[PDB]
């Protein structure tokens, strides 16, 4: 079995002493089923390529264990050498095109099954056969919550356009003229108390009426502005979905990217009207999803295009990140195999059976629907 | 598909039954047509499950449907009294503070009172604008669906028989099926009418069909 | 003739397909197809009866100023009714203000090439600058219509569309008069569109782009019929959506009224000082 | 006596305290009704008819929506020729 | 209608808001359009509520 | 606001005819100057209630 490190589906952790990891337990008391996977170390380009046995666990590992339980076979799990799912890339010898990553490893005979979040599409299906999809999900965009955060206690009312200084100058002038008028008319403390409390308590009457009306209409406008602010006003410059002008009209100010040599890359390449997006993204496409997510968290990025099943989980885990509710190119995660093979029909039937009962729902509860907020 | 795969097709619709069901080992419907070599393929809204995939070969799904539930969405320390009277600014004649600090905190508390009233009004308005998701049930795992007999208040749910949903419920939940069978319904439009008039509370059916019915509903 | 018209006239090319505007002097030398996109010329710019009145009117706003007390049962009932009407009036006024502010809309501008500033901007103390690019249909049309406007434009002549856009953005230019379709596309694809076109382009020629064929060429009928066929099948709208889209497809009067009202009230109060 | 004050509390020993707390109740209920009606007259706005030609009501004829053009005109030809309309 | 009147010889010109389309252009000849405009929908979408 | 099937009002005439070219040339010339704008302002842009 060949698989890749995707956090919601395949966690990869170092062993404790020799081919073993800490025997964790779920919060419901059920132990976590971990398997031994022989894979390369963290750094691919700048570190030597020597294999180490780590331990993998998660959604895909539980599904693989269930498959091995139902269809009686044993497995030997190892990680793909490079962190690429697999695309048809030009090789600089003989001007040919070849498969890399998990697709290349499976087609070359190095593996017999790809148990990983492998997207089903026409490009891959021409060379390998997928099972019935064990996950249904589309592509989506990961962003953050505001530049830093939202305002707490609305900055005690932002007083948008307060023009408060001119209002205070007007009230000062009115108070001064009131004192002058009262002194002329046939009482410093009484006038001062009246000037302050006039908001709540021949010519003095009419001045009181007009001042009461003006303060009344001012407070009405103030209540209306607070209500309008806290009913509708809340987004400040959000990149709402993929249709936002920031992504539709690319610029170097706003940076968005995806994972190099993945399904999203060839999806953007295949489409004709997204050529501008593909050109803007190909400059700084990341090596793996975790690195891109960290860059989004570190503000080196501004939006990340990736599978919904992963981005929604990452948003659930990390409260400072968010995902738009949009979805596009809805697809499925299935299990890859070679050309016609004895395991194909039984793998598809087992996945369908797991969908029919609650086993896939149990896995979603255990690994995807367990959130912290 | 005919344009791309470059084939010519002869279209007809089956009258032997619904999408598919095995009665005493004999299939009926489009599944029966394909299984008994009376047709080369079926194109209708046909659901993929293990029972049908064992006898025939399904293609890749081209629209995602699960099972879903549709509902009808049916002189210093006594100043606190004066301060609280001014909180509701009723202009109650009690006394008159004379200090500068007294005037300052009186004005501050009047400002706080008026902004508290304004914030209350705005908060109520914003709450009223927001629409709560008042859901009858959390889902199927809900306690109501499982054991309606074991709970005092009754409620009505049903489906259209001879479908994928009935097979799923029969395989999974037996008490739910035994309660649902006596509340059986004939057609999707009949089920929607029953939901509208109140004869039924929840309708369990296909996700795509129910989504389309909800989308184009009159009255929303 | 030079350019695409020169190539078509001198039999070097059968037809031209580029963004070629239809006007009379070109139609005299070449045959034009039916227009497939409408382009005029437009402008781009940058972004107790005597004393009961005061008592009643003060009781409207619930100011709580003790003056006196009514005596009539009918008077008391009508006072309660009128104060309640004042309260509900305040409630409805607050609701109306909330509905007003939660409503949002945008502004635009229409004017016209014949505006006074466009004719002679010397009336404006800083003479605002507008210009075109030469070797174009717009420049020829402006020369034929108003020679004085062309002479003034000569002082702000320039080469490129992007140069005009950056000049407008940096403040080096005020208004850019150019083909309507190009300006519409630039307005659509400007980041935040600090640049906006004056309404729709409909003031001048408002002709369309055409396929300039050779004079008397046999392809004219087939090309015209094919273009009308494309228009009728909606493929034209599909191409437009594929290629031509974009991003962009606290009180004055009331505050002045309030200021005038308060000033008038104060003035009348001062006048009534004597009596 | 104080009975009319009650009626007027909305506008104008421990009996005064009870009157004060009742006046506070009156103010809070008036504010509540104000907020309710303000949300009422804001939220209700039937846009129904969508400006689009891509509106589903136009694409799917029904009894409650009747629409037509002039007979034997250009619009008739335009709607006739396109097979998706 | 007007197209039949023009084609049958009863008229020599059509000075009216006659929309240019492919069907009519096969038989008669249109000038360069004197009014550029499209189709649109008129509704009584006016609710005198409140 | 969705203007679909964008087209034009032109003047109908029979097949090859003496007044074919000159009508189009005159319409183009009137578009070049303000005559069509004058007619639009006189009969169409007269905004009333
Ligand atoms: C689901 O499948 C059921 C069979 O598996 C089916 O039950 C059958 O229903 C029909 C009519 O609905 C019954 O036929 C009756 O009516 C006809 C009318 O002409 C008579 O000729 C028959 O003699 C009979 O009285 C069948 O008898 C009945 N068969 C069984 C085994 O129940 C349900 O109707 C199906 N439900 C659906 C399609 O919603
Ligand atoms: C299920 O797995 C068991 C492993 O315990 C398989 O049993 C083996 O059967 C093979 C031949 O099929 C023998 O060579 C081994 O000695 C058996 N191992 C033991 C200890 O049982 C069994 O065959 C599997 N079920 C299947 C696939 O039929
Ligand atoms: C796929 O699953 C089917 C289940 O029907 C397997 O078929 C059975 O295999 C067992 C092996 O011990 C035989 O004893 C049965 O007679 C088979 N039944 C039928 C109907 O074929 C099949 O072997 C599985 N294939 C693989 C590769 O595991
Ligand atoms: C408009 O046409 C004139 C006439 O050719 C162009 O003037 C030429 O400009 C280039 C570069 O400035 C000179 O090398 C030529 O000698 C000029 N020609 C003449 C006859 O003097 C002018 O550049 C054109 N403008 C645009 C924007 O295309
Ligand atoms: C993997 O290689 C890196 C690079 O030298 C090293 O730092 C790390 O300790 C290695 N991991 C193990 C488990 O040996
Ligand atoms: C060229 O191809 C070889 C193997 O064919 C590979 O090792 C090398 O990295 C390639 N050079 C590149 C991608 O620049
Ligand atoms: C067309 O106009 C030309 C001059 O421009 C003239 O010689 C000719 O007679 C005109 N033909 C008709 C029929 O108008
Ligand atoms: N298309 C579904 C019908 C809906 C249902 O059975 O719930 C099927 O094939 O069974
Ligand atoms: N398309 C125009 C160029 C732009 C303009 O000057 O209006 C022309 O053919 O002259």
């Amino acid at each position: 079995i060949v698989t890749i490190h995707q956090e919601p589906f395949v966690y990869v952790k170092p062993t404790m002493s020799d081919g073993t990891c800490k025997e964790e337990f779920t919060v419901n008391g059920d132990p976590v089923k971990k398997v031994i996977c022989t894979g390369p170390n963290d750094t691919s380009p700048g570190s030597p390529r020597h294999t180490v046995p780590q331990c993998c666990y998660g959604f895909c590992i539980d599904l693989l264990i269930k498959l091995a339980r139902t269809m009686n076979f044993t497995y030997e799990v190892h990680l793909v050498a490079d962190g690429k799912f697999g695309t048809q890339e030009r090789v600089n010898n003989s001007n040919k095109k070849e498969w890399n990553g998990m697709m290349g490893e499976l087609l070359s005979g190095q593996a017999d099954m790809i148990v990983a979040p492998l997207t089903i599409n026409n490009e891959r299906a021409q060379y390998i056969e997928f099972s019935k999809p064990f996950k249904y999900q589309g592509l989506t965009i990961l962003v953050k919550k505001e530049i830093p955060r939202s305002t707490l206690d609305s900055f005690m009312q932002p007083f948008q356009s307060t023009l408060w200084l001119l209002v205070g100058l007007s009230v000062h002038v009115v108070a001064v003229m009131l004192y002058l008028l009262d002194r002329f008319s046939p009482t410093l403390s009484s006038a001062m108390w009246f000037s302050w409390g006039v908001l709540l308590n021949f010519s003095a009457r009419i001045l009181g009426m007009v001042w009461a009306g003006f303060a009344m209409i001012i407070v009405a406008s103030y209540t209306a502005n607070l209500a309008a602010f806290l009913v509708l006003d809340r987004p400040e410059e959000r990149i709402t979905g993929i249709n936002d002008p920031r992504l539709r009209n690319p610029s170097d100010k706003f940076i968005y990217a995806t994972v190099k040599q993945s399904s999203v890359d060839i999806y953007f390449r295949r489409q004709v009207e997204l050529s501008t997006m593909y050109r803007h993204m190909e400059k700084h496409n990341y090596e793996s999803a975790a690195e891109a997510i960290q860059a989004v968290r570190d503000n080196k990025l501004h939006a990340f295009i990736w599978d919904s099943a992963v981005l929604e989980f990452e948003a659930s885990q990390k409260c400072d990140l968010v995902t738009t509710g949009e979805l596009f190119f809805r697809s499925g995660f299935g299990i890859g195999m070679r050309k016609d093979s004895p395991w194909k029909q039984n793998v598809s039937l087992s996945i369908l059976k797991s969908h029919e009962n609650g086993f896939m729902e149990d896995l979603d509860k255990t690994w995807v629907r367990y959130q912290e907020c | 598909l005919a344009k791309v795969v470059k084939f010519s097709y002869d279209l007809y619709l089956v009258t032997n039954g619904k999408h598919g069901k095995r009665v005493r080992g004999v299939w009926n419907g489009m599944i029966g047509e394909v299984y008994y070599k009376r047709a080369d393929m079926a194109i209708g809204s046909l659901t993929i499950n293990e029972e049908r995939s064992e006898i025939i070969d399904f293609s890749v799904p081209f629209v995602e449907t699960g099972i879903s539930v549709m509902v009808s969405r049916s002189t210093i320390g006594k100043s606190v009294w004066l301060l609280w009277a001014l909180v509701f600014n009723n202009s109650v004649p009690i006394e008159n503070p004379r200090g500068t600090t007294s005037k300052i905190m009186v004005l501050v508390w009047a400002f706080f009172a008026v902004i508290f009233l304004a914030s209350y009004t705005a908060n109520l308005a914003a709450f009223m604008i927001q629409e709560q998701y008042i859901d009858t049930v959390s889902g199927l795992s809900d306690k109501k669906f499982q054991r309606p007999q074991d709970q005092y208040p009754p409620f009505r749910f049903g489906t259209v028989p001879n479908g994928s949903t009935e097979r799923n419920i029969r395989s999974n939940y037996r008490d739910m099926h035994t309660h649902m069978v006596k509340f059986n319904q004939r057609s999707v439009e009949d089920a929607l009418t029953s939901l509208k008039m109140g004869k039924l509370d929840a309708f369990i059916y296909d996700a795509a069909v129910l989504n389309y019915m909800a989308g184009k509903d009159e009255g929303c | 003739w030079n350019g695409m018209i020169g190539e078509v006239v001198y039999q070097r090319a059968v037809m031209a397909v580029g963004s070629l505007t239809i006007n009379e002097e070109r139609s005299e030398v070449v045959d034009f197809s039916v227009p497939f996109v409408e382009t005029g010329i437009s402008v781009m710019v940058s972004r107790t009866i005597g004393k009961a009145i005061w008592l009643l009117w003060g009781l409207v706003f619930n100011n709580s100023v003790p003056v006196q007390n009514p005596k009539g049962t009918t008077s008391k009932i009508m006072v309660s009714v009128w104060a309640f009407f004042a309260v509900i009036f305040l409630a409805s006024y607050t609701a109306n203000l909330a509905a007003f502010m939660i409503q949002e809309e945008f502004v635009d501008q229409v004017t016209g090439l014949s505006d006074k500033k466009f004719q002679r901007p010397h009336d404006y103390s800083p003479p605002f600058r507008f210009g075109t690019v030469p070797n174009g249909s717009t420049e020829r049309n402006i020369r034929n219509n108003y020679p004085y406007m062309h002479q003034y434009m000569t002082r702000f002549n320039q080469r490129g569309v992007e140069d005009a856009l950056v000049s407008l953005k940096t403040g080096k230019l005020d208004a850019f008069i150019y083909d309507a379709a190009v300006l519409n596309y630039k307005a659509g694809r400007d980041e935040g569109c600090k640049l906006v076109t004056i309404g729709s382009g409909y003031i001048f020629a408002t002709t369309g782009y055409g396929i300039a064929l050779q004079k008397g060429s046999p392809w004219k009928r087939q090309i015209d019929l094919a273009l009308l066929q494309f228009v009728g099948d909606g493929e034209m709208e599909e191409l437009e959506t594929l290629w031509l889209t974009g991003i962009c497809h606290l009180d004055i009067d009331n505050m002045a009224g309030v200021f005038y009202m308060l000033a008038a009230a104060m003035a009348l109060s001062l006048i009534t000082f004597i009596w």
